[PDB]
């Protein structure tokens, strides 16, 4: 589907950027920070809550909704347009998180930018920003600089596998949150917080990649020959206008037209921004498709989580404990973990469907079969580190998924 | 091979046995006895323990395990009747067909079996709720006789439409949600307004109709298994809800003194439950409204061929049983009765919520409406209790509207036109 | 049934006779014994015999009842046989579990299981049943709770399990009602396992050897100006230290803010252990932490101890002096004098009100109230018995010093802030050490018989590695068991281990002397419920003449975790009663006045009626 590729602008990986390209970016962001748009643009994501200009405020970003990728997609273009106004030569770059990174990107990391052409010493606008309303500086605390793993890939890959958009979104959103918690860490004002996260400049880069992945899914969809720009799920939501994009606060005309999420699908020509390459982990789209199939080959067992994400962001860890010790491994304690981004401001949201995580590898390792009786233990911790009552949260279910070839029964007789 | 047949088919002798057996069962002082058996399903609640402060009702309702639990429940009664000298397996009342007259076996108050020549009340007609003080006959107010108001074509019935859809799903879980809801309708229809009846979770096990209904429902479940075999999926094997299947179901798991029955006890794991043969009982026929199993599979594919629109309901879990009616209203404000479904429940009920959506086919209504998927229309729902009191909206989530275009019409012209 | 039990009871009397103890005599429960037993005493009943018999004292003589038992034997064992058999039992050391019995509600059955805390995997389910006991009780029964714990012999099960006494396990108990209603286990306290202590030349596994004495703790009075000067400077520097090792942070450990459960816990509770046998261990560790700080401060000497026991004319002045003009340098405030509460942002009333003049005249030199109380504690052979008495005496200083001021020593939360806190605890720690030394004279080692389970648990926040504790040493001896040998692990010493100038040997002989003297005690069950309070008790006669029996105080705060003494606290009634010339048996009302630190009156309902126990005289024992 042609709709995905752009003619007008190119979005490239941050590493790819030439010194010249970065230089425009450094300047543009710095100027945007100076300009009115930067602070106000940040507001759209979270605090201050713009959604109800008057009346009780709520965070604007749609989260926990299928509308979610559309909203953020619009958000990135908003900043991109701002950058262009700034005089940015290129589109916002994307920090491919999935790719394991030896170190954090130089562009973001640099505290100061020499910018030799004009002798000046300034902080890197990419490095951080300040939160005007709540007087503070954004902070980052990657607890885990560790991230070098298939884990991102698995999560995203799993998301890629789903044909259904809505099924896709739930998985997609979850992987999305990982960057936020991982970068923000403990820091109250950071990526880790729903309200604060918009402030950090990394936000733009991260969303750019997430948006790119969404685009990737889109192109894959056409490979499947499913309609690229068609969602037959959450129809009601799609038509809804996406604030604040709808309002006059948003100068950007394109976004306003774009407010309905339905229109959002075709980034190409709508947005007029393209990606240098649409591949995941250097896998061609047809390559991904083949890769997906292989995964399908084995039977899989998953744990499903009903996310009624409420409250501040929190991390959850879970593993399936087995009733016996002896020969059999004790609680592995590492089924996998997922995080949820949230804040008090956020509007309540509940996932329509379960969030599936693939337990299979761990279960096999422990040597349990699907049939084997096992319990799932979950621990939910706030970013704060306060324990959250698990009792309220519904227990996760265990699903077994197989391909067309299913097993025949021992007891009973299927064929007549 | 104990055989379960249509209640109508049953012989006078067959009937004779059931009437006597149940009546004797009623008398049975034993824990195996009827009054005791009834308590399994609902009040008095046995679940946490027979003697526990807080007790919950034994309903693995709203769960995948649900058909298995009820399947064991029926056999528990069946085995009991056999102890009584029941000649055959519990018969099934096929609601699917429209029925002008309610089944005579259950309906008649008095039974004058010719052999004895004596007249006694039909134990099948009702029972008394001993523990509940109400020493009343388990009352059924089938206020809605309307059940017999089937369609004119007569094949297509609400039950049939609902059931057929359930049959369509390959996934056991998906199948069960549709399957279970269809199950609920009979409970409400018979129980009606009456406080002690089929309508209430607590009381329903007391009425004898319960067994007949579940027998039919179990029959349809068996039908699904046979279809799955045709599909090639193993009938016994369940892919879904593996965790629940392993767990044993009480009170069946609680053997004596509460559960004399050995078979159910061993069988308490639902995994074991699928092969009904393990409980040696069979059904005279496995078919749905005259369609062969092969015919059913072929027909279902055809159903897909046309576009369909559905509304999905997430069932959060109600309080007491209630029935819901929903209608689609146009922007203009016209509104048409979309359709209805009901949920059985009581206070005692353990909490439960469905993992997935419950689809209902809106298509016919919308088509008349000449409304498209795109069209902006609102769906309004009203929930009413058994009493008829209106229940508030607000807690209730809105339904989604899904569009099912014809997808994979798997075909070649091999069917006769 | 009762005939048999009565028979068994008689048997016990018979065995006592074998003991050559007066079977009839019942020293304990004097209060109840005199009480007549209704309805028999009510005399609604026809039989006058019972009416006279109503006093339980009369009850012992079965013969008065004039009913006999054909034989008094238990399970075919002669009474001689029983006595000999029991002797053998005492031969072996055993492990027991102590259970408090609330004994409330209808009859209930309880089960206890010792499970092995180990559980690597798969929703572990492995455990064994220790044993059980039953209780009888109707819905309308007088509330009763066992004063004493009920021991059970775990040793059999432990061995059976294969778990040696030395093994890490936990125990849990379940209660089932006759009705079958489950009863909340949470209310019930955790039972403690006790192992038979071995008391001989070296109880702990470490080798205490003749100490070098690098850090010494001296009393404040001995401290010279130079010594005080370094201390003043060190404290000043210390309070300045913003670091976690810093003073403010150290203060938090004791009380508010309550870090203890975790820095992030739903229920934050005061970390300090009070009302527990663990209590001296935690405090001892606490003092070291400050002390380790002082050395960093550069303090020449360890924390000094303010021997409260000695009578004091007035405040030491080191603490008291508001401003310290060393004059060597420039005048400043005395860091000893006060501290500030950063979180509350209030100021501690370091200049606490000393409502009570501690300065007390002695019967003879050393004899003092605190001495008496403290000495009493020392007398007890049992660590746990000692702790109760010891802790209470400890409490008095806080109440006296703090006085009415909310922010002060008087408050559990606040107390840490006051610098006196360190001084007092140093002394208290000294007494604890003295007790151990005395035990040593007794040839009672460090090995503790009581609170085995408690000792194993590590004491936070000292345990917290990741949360704020700079000091590794404290972390090392988180466990209270390690705590006992202060010298080896802590490597701190005291200039002298004497109490009142009494040599350790001298004190031991001294204790014997008190033993010879007749003494009736009033026992108070102290489940210290709320904010700190002071309690004064006086005995009222029929004459309604009342004399003040004496006083004791308890420290507490809302934050404090709930605690209750297993055993009663004893005070010596004897002198007053003698003066009254009232007999122990005589009917005298006991009135208790509980005054809150606030000074608001507190209802007597808080305290249950104290029992009176009379201790008859024994012969003078051993002397060096
Ligand atoms: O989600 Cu709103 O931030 Cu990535
Ligand atoms: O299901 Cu529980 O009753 Cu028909
Ligand atoms: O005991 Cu904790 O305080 Cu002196």
């Amino acid at each position: 589907q042609a709709e995905v590729t752009s003619a007008n602008r190119i979005r490239k990986n941050i590493e790819n950027l030439s010194l010249g390209e970065l230089e425009s970016l450094r300047a543009a962001f710095l100027e945007i920070e100076n300009d009115g748009t930067y602070e106000s643009i940040a507001k759209f994501h979270g605090s201050p809550g713009l959604c109800q200009l008057n009346g009780n405020p709520i965070s604007c970003c749609v989260h926990g909704m299928p509308t979610f990728p559309h909203w953020h997609r619009l958000y990135v273009v908003v900043v991109e347009n701002a950058l262009l106004k700034k005089g940015s030569s290129v589109a916002v770059p994307y920090w491919d998180w999935t790719k394991r990174i030896e170190h954090l990107p130089h562009l973001i990391s640099d505290a100061t930018y020499y910018n030799s052409r004009q002798h000046h010493y300034e902080t890197n606008p990419f490095h951080h920003g300040k939160i005007t309303h709540e007087n503070e500086i954004t902070t980052r605390d990657p607890k885990d600089s560790l991230f070098h793993s298939d884990y991102f890939y698995e999560q995203v890959l799993y998301a890629l596998e789903q044909d259904n958009f809505c099924d896709f979104e739930i998985q997609l959103e979850i992987l999305h949150n990982a960057l936020h918690s991982l970068l923000g860490g403990k820091g109250k004002y950071s990526m880790s917080n729903l309200d604060y996260a918009a402030f950090d400049p990394v936000f733009f880069l991260h969303h750019a990649t997430t948006d790119r992945i969404w685009a990737i899914w889109q192109d894959l969809q056409r490979f499947r020959k499913r309609p690229y720009r068609e969602a037959n799920c959450a129809i009601q939501l799609m038509h809804t206008p996406l604030q604040p994009f709808d309002k006059s606060d948003n100068n950007d005309e394109a976004t306003k037209t774009h407010a309905t999420p339905h229109d959002g699908f075709e980034y190409q020509n709508s947005f007029g921004y393209a990606y240098d390459n649409l591949e995941l982990n250097h896998y061609s789209i047809p390559q991904l498709d083949h890769m997906l199939q292989e995964r399908k080959r084995h039977d899989r067992v998953f744990a499903g989580f009903l996310l009624h994400n409420i409250g501040t962001s929190a991390d959850g860890h879970v593993f399936v404990c087995l009733p016996t010790g002896e020969h059999t491994k004790d609680c592995s304690h590492e089924a996998g973990m997922f995080s949820i981004l949230g804040g008090q401001t956020e509007m309540s949201f509940v996932f329509d469907r379960l969030y599936k995580l693939d337990i299979t590898k761990a279960l096999k390792k422990n040597g349990v079969h699907l049939q084997g009786d096992f319990d799932l233990e979950i621990e939910i911790t706030a970013v704060n580190g306060s324990h959250l009552d698990s009792h309220v949260i519904h227990s996760p279910t265990i699903l077994f998924e197989a391909g067309t070839d299913s097993a025949h029964t021992d007891d009973g007789h299927t064929e007549p | 091979v104990m055989i379960r047949k249509d209640i109508t088919q049953l012989d006078k002798r067959q009937q004779l046995s059931l009437v006597k057996a149940l009546e004797s069962m009623k008398a049975d002082h034993s824990s195996d006895g009827f009054q005791a058996i009834a308590s399994f399903h609902a009040l008095p609640p046995l679940c946490p323990s027979p003697a526990a402060s807080k007790r919950f009702a034994c309903c693995v309702h709203g769960m995948a395990t649900f058909p298995q639990w009820h399947r064991l429940y029926t056999v528990q009664f069946q085995d009991s009747l056999r102890k009584h000298g029941a000649v055959v397996g519990l018969p099934y009342w096929d609601w699917t067909l429209p029925r002008s007259e309610l089944p005579e076996l259950l309906t008649v108050s008095t039974i004058h079996d010719p052999e004895t020549g004596r007249d006694i009340p039909n134990p099948f007609i009702g029972s008394k709720i001993e523990f509940e003080g109400e020493n009343v006959h388990t009352k059924r107010d089938i206020n809605r006789d309307r059940l017999f108001q089937g369609s004119t074509k007569t094949h297509h019935n609400w039950f049939i439409e609902q059931a057929l859809l359930a049959l369509e799903q390959t996934n056991y879980c998906d199948f069960e949600v549709q399957f279970e809801i269809m199950h609920n309708g009979v409970h409400t229809w018979v129980g009606g307004k009456e406080p002690y009846g089929i309508g209430h979770l607590h009381y329903a096990s007391y009425d004898p109709l319960f067994y007949i209904h579940h027998s039919q429902t179990d029959r349809i479940w068996a039908i699904w298994q046979s279809l799955q075999r045709f599909r090639g999926l193993s009938g016994s094997e369940a892919n879904c809800a593996v965790n629940l299947m392993k767990t044993p179901l009480k009170p069946f798991s609680f053997g004596a003194p509460y559960n004399l029955n050995d078979h159910t006890h061993d069988f308490s794991k639902p995994e074991d439950t699928f092969d009904y043969q393990k409980f040696g009982y069979i059904y005279d026929t496995l078919e749905f409204a005259g369609w062969s199993i092969r015919g059913i599979d072929h027909i279902v594919r055809n159903r897909q061929e046309h576009s369909r629109v559905f509304a999905g309901f997430l069932l959060e879990g109600f309080g007491t049983s209630a029935t819901v009616d929903f209608q689609v209203c146009r922007t203009a404000g016209d509104c048409e009765d979309a359709g209805y479904f009901t949920v059985l429940g009581g206070e005692k009920e353990m909490p439960w919520a469905f993992d997935r959506l419950y689809k209902y086919d809106i298509t016919e209504t919308l088509d008349k409406m000449n409304l498209r998927h795109d069209e902006i229309f609102q769906i309004e729902v009203t929930i009413t209790s058994y009493d008829g009191t209106v229940l508030d909206s607000g807690l209730i989530p809105t339904p989604s509207i899904i569009y099912d275009p014809a997808h994979h019409d798997i075909s070649s012209h091999h069917l006769s036109l | 049934h009762h005939s048999n039990v009565d028979r068994i009871f008689a048997i016990w009397q018979r065995l006592q006779e074998l003991r050559n103890k007066d079977p009839k005599a019942m020293d304990c429960a004097q209060e109840l014994l005199h009480q007549k037993m209704e309805p028999f005493s009510w005399e609604d009943n026809d039989i006058p015999l019972t009416n006279e018999h109503s006093t339980p004292a009369d009850l012992f003589d079965y013969c008065e009842l004039h009913y006999d038992y054909d034989t008094l034997n238990l399970n075919g064992m002669t009474p001689e046989e029983l006595k000999t058999y029991l002797d053998e039992r005492s031969s072996r050391a055993r492990a027991f579990a102590s259970f408090r019995l609330k004994g409330f509600g209808g009859s209930a059955n309880v089960f206890v299981y010792v499970c092995i805390p180990d559980d690597n995997d798969r929703n572990d389910d492995h455990c064994e049943k220790a044993g059980d006991f039953f209780v009888l009780g109707g819905p309308s029964e007088m509330k009763w709770q066992f004063y004493r714990p009920y021991l059970f012999d775990l040793s059999d099960t432990v061995h059976k399990m294969g778990m040696k006494l030395d093994g890490h396990y936990t125990v849990k108990a379940e209660l089932f009602s006759v009705n079958g209603t489950a009863l909340p286990d949470d209310l019930l306290p955790h039972p403690v396992v006790v192992h038979h202590p071995e008391k001989g030349f070296t109880d702990p596994p470490v080798k205490h050897h003749q100490s070098a004495n690098l850090l010494v703790r001296k009393n404040i009075n001995d401290l010279t100006r130079e010594e005080v000067l370094n201390l003043r400077e060190a404290f000043h520097k210390f309070q300045e230290d913003r670091s976690v090792d810093g003073y403010q942070a150290t203060a938090e450990y004791h009380g508010l803010p309550a870090r203890c459960p975790r820095p992030d816990a739903k229920d934050r509770y005061a970390c300090c252990v009070h009302g527990m046998p663990i209590f001296p261990h935690w405090h001892r560790l606490f003092v070291t932490q400050v002390e380790d700080a002082l050395v960093g401060r550069g303090a020449t000497i360890g924390i000094p101890y303010w021997d409260w026991t000695e009578p004091m004319t007035h405040i030491p002045g080191l603490a008291g002096n508001k401003t310290y003009v060393d004059s060597h340098g420039a005048s400043h405030t005395n860091p000893f004098h006060s501290s500030v509460i950063a979180f509350e942002e209030n100021a501690p009333h370091t200049k606490r009100q000393i409502d009570q003049r501690l300065f007390k005249p002695a019967t003879f030199g050393h004899h003092t109230d605190l001495f008496n109380q403290i000495l009493y504690a020392f007398e007890q052979e049992d660590y746990c018995d000692f702790e109760v008495q010891f802790e209470i005496t400890h409490n008095t200083i806080h109440a006296w010093t703090g006085g009415s001021e909310h922010f002060s020593m008087s408050s559990l939360h606040y107390t840490a802030f006051d610098p006196l806190f360190y001084f007092h605890h140093s002394n208290v720690d000294r007494l604890w050490a003295v007790w151990q030394a005395l035990q040593m004279r007794r040839h009672k080692p460090y090995r503790a018989h009581c609170a085995i389970s408690l000792e194993h648990m590590h004491l936070k926040p000292f345990a917290f590695s990741s949360p704020l504790n700079n000091n590794e040493k404290t972390h090392a001896n988180a466990m209270p068991n390690k705590i006992y040998d202060y010298e080896n692990v802590l490597h701190y010493t005291y200039e002298d281990l004497t109490f009142g100038g009494i040599s350790l040997e001298n004190i031991e002989k001294m204790i014997h002397e008190n033993q010879q003297e007749d003494r009736i005690y009033a026992g108070f069950l102290l489940a210290g419920i709320r904010t700190s309070a002071n309690v004064d008790i006086f005995i009222k006669t029929t004459d309604s003449v009342q004399h003040k029996a004496g006083t004791f105080a308890v420290l507490g705060g809302s934050k404090e975790m709930k605690w209750g003494f297993d055993r009663v606290f004893k005070f010596d009634i004897t002198h007053v009663l003698k003066d009254l010339d009232l007999t122990a048996d005589g009917d005298f009302e006991v009135t208790v006045d509980i005054t809150e630190v606030d000074g608001t009156k507190l209802a007597s309902s808080l305290i249950p009626h104290a029992s009176v126990i009379r201790e008859h005289a024994r012969v003078k024992f051993d002397k060096v």
